[PDB]
């Protein structure tokens, strides 16, 4: 039993090169 | 087993028995018949531990010396034995190896031709 | 807390203060229990220490024999003791004596029973080692006759196709 | 009744004696106590290199047992692992009725612009339910 | 046909190679460490008499026996009481 | 001649008897048992009391295993509490009849 | 004694089925169940 | 020594776009069995 749902949010990759 | 450390043991308890049961009736009827059947259960095992003692168990005489012997020739001959399979074993270890190594290569063939 | 501050820290180091190899513990010390020194007995002999009543023989029927006489001793003692005076303190004499026998009698059955139970684990792993030498070799033989019928089943095909 | 000692027999425990005689530790006890609540290393320190010529048999026979997909020349099997494909970016995996294991290489890319970061672990994921799935 | 052949030699052989590894064990066991047993029943019989080294014939509801030796050798002895 | 065949059974059997009785396991993590560097070390460099060269009087078991096993700092750290070491010792007292199913 | 017959037996303990599984006060069993074709494949190490 | 340092890409990050094609082709199966 490790996961019973859908996941794509976990990566996150941010973005952090306000100019 | 059947060695001598069991009869004795056995007569040891019985008379250890026979002592507590004669301690207890000196400073006192089913009690009588019980402690008279006890006592000539006791005297039963007494005899027959004697008779085994003298007739079937060895007393100090007849020593361990050529059952060590026979003991220390079973030994090597279970030593021979295991050596014999080890060499069998290596040899078949040596035949399931070629033959592992023979079929991964008709296989390797087989997938590299198709 | 409590413990060895001076011994335990000077040894407490490397080279020569680790313990050297272990030479034969045959001189005083304190292992354990004992005082380390083999070859020393618990008890005398019957013959030696003692007043001498077992014999040689140390028989198991000879022993109860022994035990016998010295209860039937001690019974007429007590009851010479209760008929004409309690001046008497003999019973107490050989009530230890036969205690101080059957000890002897006890220590010399121990004592035989080392080689008596050296054969017997001896004759328990010469019967095991057979047996595990019989399977192996029916293993072997099973190996065999499998390698031996794989060889011919590979030459029936092969020569059939 | 109350000095019988002299009188009791010899008592002989062949299993503890037996144990004492050569086994200088507490083997006939719960040991239990410091291995399960431990990650301890067992067996397989160096030995375990051994193991890789049955491991790579075991490989071989599920191999040339299973049906093998089209060949596309990068098919090859060797120790350590089975290299499952190099042609173009296919990636590498193997094991470690039978289990099988992943996640030994990865996807290739050129014409730089650093390439695209670990985040195929999803699609290894869904390998994984491929693993599991034995279809 | 290979596949069943190597299967069968495969299994014997491993039978073989636990048994020949248990008998190269037991021989390097044995070889190791190897006293005489005279000693070893000595010592057996000096200390299985009383209730020093472990739960004698004398058993009885809630043995005295212990994790440690014993406990007569630290109330009185010089074991426990070296320095007191 | 006293670091020769003077102290191999004065202090080597003794102390470490002591310190390894479980009586004293909670007792032992103040002064240094198996936490110091020198400590774990110098212990099994005098295991020489169980090996096959002092076979003729195995009377005090226990010697070298705690030295073995327990002085290599995996078991010092956990069960030096009350809970688990009254546990270990209630789990290890049942195994006080080996000599009634010992066919 | 002083000298008697020695014999250099090799010192060969029971190992058949030791008390593996822990027991409460007696009727207790073995665990070994010789788990060997799993055991053949257990060393679960990093591949790289 | 590298557990924060997630080096964005942004360019091919298109990839992510095509994530979603996978497990439409075929899904992944449900265990509930952590052997």
């Amino acid at each position: 039993p490790k996961k019973k749902d859908v996941e794509f949010l976990p990566p996150q990759l941010p973005n952090d090169k306000f100019k | 087993m059947a060695d001598r450390l069991t009869q004795l043991q056995d007569a040891v308890n019985s008379l250890a028995d026979q002592f507590c049961n004669a301690i207890g009736v000196l400073q006192q009827a089913n009690p009588t018949e019980e402690y008279a059947q006890l006592f000539a259960a006791l005297i039963a095992r007494t005899a027959k531990d004697i008779d085994v003692l003298i007739d079937s168990l060895p007393s100090e005489e007849s020593t361990a010396a050529l059952q060590a012997a026979s003991l220390y020739k079973l030994e090597e001959e279970n030593h021979e034995a295991a050596t014999c399979l080890e060499d069998v074993v290596y040899r078949g270890d040596m035949l399931l190896e070629k033959i592992q190594s023979a079929l991964a290569d008709i296989a390797q063939s087989q997938l590299k031709t198709r | 807390m409590q413990y060895i501050k001076e011994y335990t820290d000077e040894n407490i180091q490397e080279g020569l203060a680790p313990k050297p190899p272990p030479p034969i513990k045959d001189s005083y010390m304190m292992f354990g229990n004992q005082f380390q020194c083999d070859d020393l007995i618990i008890r005398p002999l019957e013959s030696q220490g003692i007043e001498r009543l077992h014999p040689m023989q140390f028989d198991h029927k000879k022993e109860l024999r022994k035990l016998n006489m010295s209860i039937l001793i001690n019974f007429l003692d007590l009851l010479d003791i209760l008929i004409r005076s309690p001046g008497s303190i003999k019973r107490e004499e050989k009530l230890e004596d036969l205690k101080l026998l059957f000890v002897h009698v006890h220590h010399l059955i121990n004592e035989y029973r080392p080689h008596q139970a050296r054969e017997t684990l001896r004759v328990m792993m010469e019967v095991q080692k057979r047996q595990r030498l019989e399977t192996a070799e029916r293993f072997q033989k099973h190996l065999e006759r499998v390698i031996e019928m794989i060889q011919n089943c590979l030459a029936s095909l092969p020569d059939d196709l | 009744r109350d000095a019988l000692v002299h009188a009791r027999l010899p008592s002989f425990a062949i299993p503890y004696a037996i144990d004492v005689l050569t086994t200088g530790s507490y083997p006939r006890l719960p040991t239990c106590i410091r291995d399960k609540i431990i990650p301890p290393d067992p067996i397989t320190k160096i030995e375990k290199q051994a193991t890789l010529h049955q491991l790579n048999q075991i490989l071989r026979h599920r191999l040339v047992t299973t049906d093998l997909p089209p060949q596309l020349a990068n098919l090859t099997v060797a120790n350590g692992r089975v290299k499952f494909r190099v042609e173009g970016e296919f990636e590498a995996t193997l094991t470690v009725e039978v289990p099988w294991r992943l996640l030994k290489l990865e996807i290739l890319v050129e014409d730089k612009e650093l390439v695209h970061s670990m985040q195929i672990d999803f699609i290894h994921q869904l390998v994984q339910s491929r693993l599991f799935a034995d279809e | 046909q290979l596949q069943k052949q190597l299967k069968e030699a495969e299994q014997i052989l491993a039978t073989a190679v636990y048994q020949a590894k248990e008998k190269l064990k037991s021989i390097e066991k044995a070889r190791k460490g190897a006293i005489s047993s005279e000693e070893i029943i000595k010592y057996a019989h000096r200390i299985s008499a009383s209730n020093a080294v472990c739960a004698p014939l004398t058993w009885v509801p809630g043995d005295p026996r212990r994790p440690y030796p014993t406990d007569l050798e630290m109330r009185s002895g010089l074991l426990g009481q070296m320095n007191n | 001649d006293d670091a020769g065949n003077r102290l191999r059974f004065q202090l080597e059997l003794e102390f470490v008897q002591c310190l390894a009785n479980p009586n004293y396991l909670n007792f032992l993590a103040q002064r240094g048992y198996f936490k110091d560097k020198a400590f774990v070390n110098y212990l099994k460099y005098l295991l020489y009391w169980k090996e096959p060269e002092y076979a003729k009087y195995l009377k005090y078991p226990q010697c070298l295993h705690m030295l073995e096993l327990l002085q290599y700092e995996h078991f010092r750290k956990e069960l030096v509490n009350a809970q688990c070491a009254k546990f270990i010792d209630e789990q290890q007292i049942l195994h006080w009849q080996h000599y009634s199913r010992k066919r | 004694m002083s000298g008697v017959r020695a014999v250099r037996i090799s010192i060969e303990s029971a190992c058949e089925k030791q008390v593996q599984e822990v027991g409460l006060d007696g009727t207790e069993t073995y665990l070994q169940p010789l788990s060997m074709s799993q055991n053949l494949a257990r060393l679960a190490q990093r591949i790289d | 020594k590298r557990k924060e340092e997630p080096s964005s890409i942004f360019q091919r990050q298109r990839v992510d776009a095509l994530l979603i094609d996978l497990r439409q082709k075929f899904p992944p199966r449900f265990v509930q069995q952590k052997s």
